[PDB]
């Protein structure tokens, strides 16, 4: 499992 | 902007001298000031010639600029006019060590630290409190004990004991002991660090001040 | 079981903010004035445009808003970490301005107080916080039939590289916003413990409570600070590069399950700060108790 | 001394010169400020204020 | 014994005169509306506490005398400053305005009370006199001309100078206390001087005798004004209490107390018809009493510090009051 993490909170980066 | 000419003029002019005071205030705001005081006939003037109505005299010592107001020659009310010195950096108060021997002079000198030190405008000004004619004290003490002046003093007639004595007695008079403190430098007519601890005790004053307003504590 | 969790914790520093932080903009309505004030519209601001992303991450990918917020509440909620971040440091270098050079540092804090660290400091703000809207859009995606926020990252640049992208950008963000301002941060307030360990003697009778006071709030002020905004980057910054080099399947899975929480920690801070910066001096609490118990009657 | 006595003289012939003095009745003078108190109600821009289009502060 | 017989006579002579008092006084003063006043202009630009005012004659221009050694001529209308007067020793605790507009006299801590000149062909102010010769502390300086000038110091007298010679004409002594206040009549005869013993004493100009003691207050006398028509006093004390003499019926007639208040006055003027007796207090904020009738008609809030300064203007248009911190208002 490799999901981006910026679609999941507030903050991108 | 429906102004003639003379308004535009006129406010052209306003802008200046706004100008002028905001640099003026500016620069006085660099300034250190001493109220200096004391009692009648202590060592107040010898302290002015070591240092360099209101008389002013302006020093400075490593690029900073001192002023001292010594109210001497007003005998009149000083309830009507000590307010003018709310804000001054500190007090400095010069005492005769000598004159314990002649009601008491040294009891008229704690009563007036005691009318200066809890005034009310007072409350957060501290007080560099100065001790002159400590060599006269020493020459006369070992003649005459304090017992003539001090009935509590059950110690013995040295000038370190009895100075240390004296110096706990002023400083017991300040009943504010977490907003000011009292300053105590035992000075003599010819001592050269008269300058020093007052530069010393000034830069403490100023970095305290500091602490209480950039919001620490 | 953390769907309902991560969105009730995100209420509660919710309230805990707009109340804190609300009521130090009441009552500030002294030099570092200005910045109590900057440091509390950052709260307000960063705490209030919230409850979107708390009824997003009930659903964890129904975003029931239109495209356009998600741009403006990223933009407000990364604006407001960087200006929060910066405005505190500069708050702690005017201290040192004025509490370990107060003779000869005066011209200094005339040109770089309140009045041009505010302006400077929300323009690095604004200028920092581009990408985040430039780079940000909508979509719902059909595996899941569900309308998510999420970036793209191929509005600027091209697929064949997004790797080094999100490697630069995250490396960046971190390095302007957590590495330079704590580093300041620190320095400035070991050189204020320094001088308020010599100034205040402490062979005294009972003088030393002033010394004891004043170094327990400079290593709070620090430490608060140390342990809020650190574990949020270190996850981060941990998960970017691991997943990069060579990694295992029990390290990545932990930081996923454990980054929205650190992105829960970095909220409590922001409504720390006026307990630990406006409501500290006595002066703040007789004036707002004053002001809240004037117009307020005197029974509930 | 005689520092005393003469201040005492002084005074005491300051005392008795503002002795000579007419007075009139409280309500005389009461009287008269009530009537001028109302002769110039009309001039008074703080007790009956001015129209805005007189008033040259705004 | 010649002491105890000149005692005997000062107190036999001060009962006459109290039974004198007490004859003629049959009724009271005492046998409307509410005011209310908005800021104008603000009046910014001076950085420590403001110690006096006093309005030009024209009532357009001001003159603000605060401690950061620097008179203000301010231009109410527009407020605009027309001049920025600095002065020799920022003690300063006075200042005045002369009645043709030509000079300032300002005056404080160094017991000189130095006179500005305004119009002159170098385009600056310069000093024109420094009259020295007292002894304590100056605290009230009226010009009764362009050529002849009141102060009033804490050597518990007061003194009539003459600008061009800078001597002393005429010196009155009869004070006890020092001396805070100072008024002229409207027609420029007679003074009022508060004295900080609780008495207020009526100067002739002409001669230097004083004509009778007005007493009855319990602390020092701050400051007093003229009643528009030239027999009536408004001594402010530090008792918190207003009270208006009248010199006919040489008596007190009027007293302004209210329980809720416990701070004393420091300036007092009256309005242009006199019937509105303004005040400023240290509480920093100032009152309004309806002096026929002794109540309350009004408050003047808005200053964060003690108000110092305070001056009806001759038209009756404003009201300026000064206050600690250094912002001047017009009512």
């Amino acid at each position: 499992q490799r999901p981006r993490l910026s679609h999941k909170g507030p903050m991108p980066f | 902007c429906t102004l003639s000419a003379e308004d535009k003029a006129a406010v052209e002019r306003s802008k200046m001298i706004d100008r002028n005071l905001r640099e003026d205030g500016e620069k006085a705001a660099r300034e250190v000031k001493l109220l200096l005081l004391g009692a009648g006939e202590s060592g107040k003037n010898t302290i002015v010639k070591q240092m360099k109505g209101i008389v002013e005299t302006h020093f400075t010592f490593k690029d900073l600029h001192f002023k001292m107001f010594d109210v001497g020659a007003q005998r009149s009310e000083r309830k009507k006019w000590i307010h003018c010195f709310e804000g001054v950096t500190a007090i400095i108060f010069c005492v005769a060590l000598s004159d314990y021997d002649l009601m008491n002079r040294m009891h008229a000198s704690m009563k007036l630290f005691d009318s200066i030190c809890n005034n009310k405008w007072f409350t957060d000004t501290s007080i560099i409190l100065f001790l002159n004619k400590k060599d006269l004290f020493e020459e006369k003490i070992k003649k005459s004990p304090l017992t003539i002046c001090y009935p509590e003093y059950a110690g013995s007639n040295t000038y370190e004991e009895a100075a240390a004595y004296i110096q706990c007695q002023f400083e017991d008079l300040n009943k504010r002991k977490d907003t000011k403190e009292i300053y105590t430098h035992f000075t003599c007519s010819t001592d050269t660090k008269n300058v020093q601890f007052v530069f010393d005790a000034v830069t403490d004053v100023i970095i305290k001040n500091n602490l209480k307003d950039c919001g620490l504590f | 079981s953390s769907g309902a969790l991560i969105p009730a914790i995100y209420m509660l520093v919710f309230l805990l903010g707009t109340t804190g932080n609300g009521l130090v903009l009441w009552t500030v309505f002294r030099s570092a004035d200005i910045f109590i004030a900057s440091l509390a519209v950052a709260d307000l601001t960063f705490v209030v445009t919230l409850p979107l992303w708390a009824t997003y991450t009930y659903r964890d990918y129904d975003w029931p808003f239109g495209t356009f917020f998600c741009k403006l509440s990223s933009y407000l909620i990364f604006v407001n970490m960087y200006a929060s971040v910066f405005c505190l440091t500069g708050l702690s270098f005017d201290r040192y301005l004025a509490i370990v050079r107060p003779v000869a540092n005066a011209r200094l804090r005339l040109r770089v107080s309140g009045a041009v660290a505010t302006a400077v400091l929300w323009v690095l703000a604004a200028l920092l916080a581009m990408p985040v809207m430039v780079l940000r859009t909508t979509g719902d995606l059909e595996n899941t039939t569900k309308v998510q926020c999420y970036m793209d990252y191929s509005m600027v640049a091209t697929v064949s590289s997004e790797w080094a992208w999100e490697v630069g950008l995250g490396v960046s963000s971190t390095t302007v916003g957590f590495v330079v301002p704590f580093t300041i941060m620190l320095t400035c307030y070991f050189f204020i413990a320094q001088t308020i360990a010599g100034h205040f003697r402490k062979e005294r009778i009972e003088g030393l409570r002033k010394r004891r006071r004043l170094l327990s709030i400079i290593v709070v002020l620090v430490v608060t600070f140390a342990l809020c905004w650190m574990p949020y980057h270190l996850v981060k910054t941990l998960y970017m590069l691991g997943s990069l080099l060579h990694w295992p399947c029990d390290f990545d899975l932990f930081l996923m399950n454990i980054f929205p929480y650190c992105t829960c920690i970095s909220y409590v801070n922001s409504c720390l700060n006026p307990f630990l910066y406006a409501f500290f001096d006595p002066r703040f609490r007789q004036a707002c108790t004053s002001m809240l118990c004037c117009g307020q009657s005197r029974c509930a | 001394n005689t520092a005393s006595i003469a201040q005492a003289r002084k005074l005491v012939e300051q005392l008795k010169m503002e002795a000579n003095i007419d007075r009139i009745k409280v309500s005389k003078a009461a009287a008269d400020l009530m009537a001028y108190c109302e002769a110039h109600a009309k001039e008074d821009p703080l007790l009956t204020p001015v129209p805005a289009s007189e008033n040259p502060f705004r | 014994s010649e002491l105890d017989q000149l005692r005997q006579e000062a107190e036999q002579l001060k009962n006459q005169i109290r039974d004198a008092r007490k004859a003629c006084a049959d009724a009271t003063l005492s046998q409307v509306g509410r005011i209310q006043m908005r800021t104008r202009r603000t009046l910014r630009g001076h950085l420590a506490k403001i110690y006096a005012m006093h309005w030009g004659t024209d009532s357009r221009l001001l003159v603000s005398a605060s401690q950061d050694g620097k008179l203000i001529i301010w231009d109410s209308y527009t407020t605009n400053k027309v001049h920025a007067i600095p002065l020799r020793s920022s003690w300063v605790m006075t200042c005045a305005y002369a009645p043709s507009g030509n000079y300032v006299a300002c005056g404080g801590l160094d017991n000189i009370c130095s006179i500005y000149n305004l119009k002159t062909r170098e385009g600056n102010v310069r000093v024109s006199r420094e009259l020295a010769g007292h002894t304590g502390y100056l605290s009230c300086c009226r010009f009764l001309d362009d050529n002849q000038i009141v102060t009033s110091s804490g050597d518990t007298t007061c003194a009539l100078w003459d600008i061009e010679t800078g001597q002393q004409t005429t010196t009155f002594t009869g004070h006890t206390g020092d001396v805070m206040s100072l008024s002229l009549a409207p027609d420029t005869r007679l003074f009022v001087s508060g004295a900080c013993d609780a008495s207020a004493k009526l100067w002739d100009v002409r001669e230097g005798m004083c004509r009778q003691t007005f007493t009855g207050h319990e602390s020092d006398i701050n400051a007093i004004c003229f009643f528009p028509n030239g027999n009536a006093f408004a001594t402010g004390s530090d008792d918190a209490t207003c009270r208006l003499f009248d010199l006919r019926a040489d008596q007190e007639l009027m007293t302004y107390s209210h329980d809720n208040i416990i701070c004393g006055i420091t300036s007092v003027s009256f309005s242009k018809s006199g019937r509105l007796l303004l005040a400023g207090y240290d509480d920093f904020n100032c009152n309004v009493w309806d002096a026929l009738k002794a109540d309350r008609a009004g408050v003047l809030a808005g200053h964060d510090n003690r108000v110092s300064c305070l001056g009806v203007t001759d038209d009756g248009m404003a009201v300026a009051t000064g206050s600690w911190d250094s912002f001047l208002k017009i009512w």
